[PDB]
């Protein structure tokens, strides 16, 4: 099925674009005076409350390219958890269909 | 940037006896501080990390407490051999900065 | 093994330019950043500044004077700092720290000590120091060695190849017109010596220089 | 109808998260200086405000353990509305047939 | 509003002397500081904008650091040039507001 290979495809991609990210942000983020998304482990988790949209606030990027990333993780994870959604549309769809004799 | 503020500079203490060294940041930083320990001629060696945890290889006379604003580095029953300057580092945020040290006089 | 190896020491003239180097070994991970930390005679330490290995990105203490250029080659994994234009104020001892991505320095290097100066290079003097004819000792003994006219600093002395560590003093050097000297004493039991063999070992990393001076009783 | 079974079995599911995710939170941030997610009235709004991503920041976690339980109460929360929204879809699509002749 | 100070108002210095000028803000303004130069009779030039980046046209002398609180501009090894007023300017909150300003005198 095309909509749970879709989603599964979604959901590994996340995890690469989660640990890229949280490895992007720490390289972008570093060099700028006052920012907070220096390390890895906390970044990885930034990247999660970003990603599910959420966003506490204890950990936010300053600079542009930070932001930059930011973007990428936040539509990823909104893309991804959209497409499960419309996947579990179609499973149910198809299968009331089945139920009704249609 | 965060200041690291270490006073006194210098601590006297008689053998076999509990110390206590003061690292103040000029801002929050959690628990994001890092306590090393440089003796005379030698590199600075790492006591504790993220301000309580331990690390292998270092004495369990070693031991760090606080949270926020200010931290401890604490010596239950000091010996010879701690005779050495200590720093303290914090990583919350960027750039990194050390405090001005605390020399352990016995 | 040592994770983190540095020179011994550099000298530089006023205005010139240095490279040092930091060669790592041991795990080494994406996430590893090398350190620069500045530490003066007399003073605490300083972050200098940082770099990625795997990016080659790096970043440096705005809060000072922009002296340094940091390179890495991941080739041989050994980082490296150019300093240029250098006056009084470079002269310390440079350390180079490997960071896990995680904030805090897990290892330190053994630190190149920088000496920014106009004189010339000189291999240190090393004499024997064996007590009177007309001296009288107890259960102990006490030796030495005399590191004579030597630049710049530093110079590292060890007992029998280290393994004489217990009951060793090594006294700070002093300077003598752009010539440095310091003593080192040991202590060891009066039985012992010269029954068994007790050698001095200075090396003097400066100019390549490494010898050993044995001490025996003054005939 | 499966798609109102997943959904009912999403809520009441979510109501389990929130409840565990509460006490769990409490666990794990307890003996970590500075967390305020250590009371378990507060941690349960903290737990809804998580789990319907939303995030004030009034309450965040700083442990390990606590931090994966927010991901859990996360994606238990996205994937619960994720339901709904595709139960409710099934609903309009298949009434729509209806009144189309289809 | 955002309180902007400069303390010494008066900076003397020897030529060919690093100097550094202060200006410290109320508030937290993470690095949202502008520096100016104003010599006699002239209109303020821009130095350094967010607390560190450079401006095109002027010297490498010039520089800038800090974040949040306490900011610096610093001039390695001043010139007779350098002689005029500097302020410091921030736009991290409405209104705008400047510092009381530090004379450097040679
Ligand atoms: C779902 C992921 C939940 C994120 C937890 C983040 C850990 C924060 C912490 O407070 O953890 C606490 C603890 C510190 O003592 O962190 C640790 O070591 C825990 C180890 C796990 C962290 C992963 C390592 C960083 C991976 C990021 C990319 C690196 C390569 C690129
Ligand atoms: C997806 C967009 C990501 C937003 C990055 C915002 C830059 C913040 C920053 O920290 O950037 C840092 C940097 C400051 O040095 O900002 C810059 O100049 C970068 C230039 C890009 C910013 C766009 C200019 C403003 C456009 C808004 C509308 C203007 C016309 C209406
Ligand atoms: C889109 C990801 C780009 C990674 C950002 C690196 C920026 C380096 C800072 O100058
Ligand atoms: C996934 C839920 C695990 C509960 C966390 C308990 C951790 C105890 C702290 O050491
Ligand atoms: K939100
Ligand atoms: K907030
Ligand atoms: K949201
Ligand atoms: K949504």
């Amino acid at each position: 099925a095309l909509h749970w290979r879709a989603a599964g495809a979604a959901t590994v991609l996340l995890v690469i674009v989660l640990l890229a990210g949280s490895y992007l942000a720490v390289l972008a983020e570093r060099g700028a005076p006052g920012a907070q998304l220096i390390t890895y482990p906390r970044a990885l988790w930034w990247a999660c409350e970003t990603a599910t949209t959420v966003x506490y606030g204890d950990l936010c990027p300053v600079t542009l390219w930070g932001r930059l990333v930011a973007v990428v993780v936040m539509v990823a994870g909104i893309t991804s958890f959209g497409l499960v959604t419309a996947a579990l549309a179609t499973w149910f769809v198809g299968r009331e269909q089945e139920r009704r004799g249609h | 940037d965060i200041l690291l503020t270490q006073s006194p500079a210098i601590l006297s203490v008689s053998p076999g006896e509990r110390v206590s060294f003061s690292c103040r940041a000029s801002q929050s930083i959690g628990t994001d501080i890092h306590w090393y320990q440089q003796r005379t001629n030698g590199s600075p060696r790492l006591l504790i990390k993220y301000a309580s945890e331990s690390i292998s290889g270092i004495p369990s006379r070693f031991s760090g407490s606080g949270s926020g604003t200010d931290f401890t580095l604490s010596i239950n029953s000091v010996e010879s051999e701690d005779i050495a300057n200590y720093y303290c580092q914090q990583s919350n945020r960027w750039p990194f900065t050390f405090g001005s040290g605390t020399k352990l006089e016995i | 093994q040592v994770q983190l190896q540095q020179p011994g020491a550099e000298l530089v003239k006023p205005g010139a330019s240095v490279k040092l180097s930091c060669k790592a070994s041991g795990y080494t991970f994406t996430s590893d950043w090398i350190h620069w930390v500045k530490q003066r005679p007399g003073h605490g330490l300083e972050w200098i500044g940082e770099i990625i290995p795997s990016y080659g990105r790096a970043n440096y203490n705005e809060k000072i004077q922009k002296k340094a250029t940091l390179t890495a080659d991941k080739s041989s994994s050994t980082a490296f700092m150019q300093l240029s234009s250098l006056t009084s104020e470079d002269s310390a001892v440079y350390y180079c720290a490997r960071e896990r991505g995680d904030g805090y320095f897990a290892v330190w290097g053994a630190g190149t000590t920088v000496t920014v100066s106009s004189a010339k290079t000189t291999p240190p003097s090393v004499y024997p120091l064996a007590p009177g004819s007309a001296a009288q000792t107890n259960s102990m003994v006490t030796l030495g060695c005399l590191v004579k006219g030597y630049f710049p600093e530093p110079v590292t002395v060890t007992w029998n190849s280290g393994s004489l560590s217990s009951g060793v003093h090594t006294f700070p050097a002093v300077l003598q017109s752009d010539l440095y000297t310091l003593s080192s004493s040991v202590t060891v039991p009066s039985s012992s010596w010269p029954s068994e063999t007790v050698t001095c070992n200075v090396a003097h990393p400066a100019s390549s220089t490494k010898v050993d001076k044995k001490i025996v009783p003054r005939d």
